[PDB]
């Protein structure tokens, strides 16, 4: 079935965010089977779900990007029917669909800010190409459902999308992400 | 250490027991 937008996170001085639900469980299941989603889209970050899992998608330069381990090869439910992936890069764990019209695109970009599923903004320190550390460690449960979420620079430009957390005893210390560069490498 | 993927259950607010 399709990936279905079930909510959104709208981003803002310092970086703030809030979440808004747009779909319920049943409408999620049905929209997944039809691929037809007639709802208005808003914001830079979409909350997305299949019938078995949910996660995040980030709009960067007119492409709505997420993790392959969340979305697999699936279409995104859209106003004219299902939307085929424009990019499908399995080795990078990256996929993208053309961004639906109303979505707000971020533009590409070392103190970074991770935006979680609950619309908390948490400081991250870049530690190389595709890894960052959490400046204030939190339980990994606090990051549940945030895969595909954006890593921002202080001006709110996009640095990458969040992929996995490195954990010790249930505490997340580091985040693994897909760099905005890998989106550019993918795009050509 | 442990490398964790961060998918949740289906829907906007996934149900837990
Ligand atoms: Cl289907
Ligand atoms: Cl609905």
């Amino acid at each position: 079935g399709s990936v279905v937008i079930v909510g959104r996170i709208i981003l803002s001085g310092p970086i703030t965010a809030y979440s808004q639900q747009t779909r319920g469980l049943l409408g999620c299941i049905i929209t997944s089977l039809t691929g037809r989603d007639r709802n208005q889209v808003e914001g830079e970050v979409q909350v997305v779900s299949t019938a078995t899992q949910s996660f995040l998608a980030t709009c960067v330069n007119g492409v709505c990007w997420t993790v392959y381990h969340g979305a697999g090869s699936k279409t995104l439910a859209g106003p004219k029917g299902p939307i085929t992936q424009m990019y499908t890069n399995v080795d990078q764990d990256l996929v993208g669909w053309q961004a639906p019209p109303g979505a707000r695109s971020l533009t590409p970009c070392s103190d970074l800010y991770l935006v979680t599923r609950h619309a908390d903004v948490i400081p991250v320190r870049r530690r190389g190409d595709s890894r960052g550390s959490l400046l204030s460690p939190r339980p990994v449960s606090y990051l549940k459902g945030s895969s595909g979420g954006p890593l921002l620079c202080p001006s709110g430009h996009a640095v990458g999308i969040f992929r996995a957390a490195v954990c010790t005893r249930g505490v997340a210390k580091a985040v693994d992400f897909v760099p905005v560069e890998s989106m550019e490498t993918t795009m050509r | 250490d442990e490398l964790v993927y961060l998918l949740d259950g289906p829907g906007y607010d996934p149900i837990h027991s």
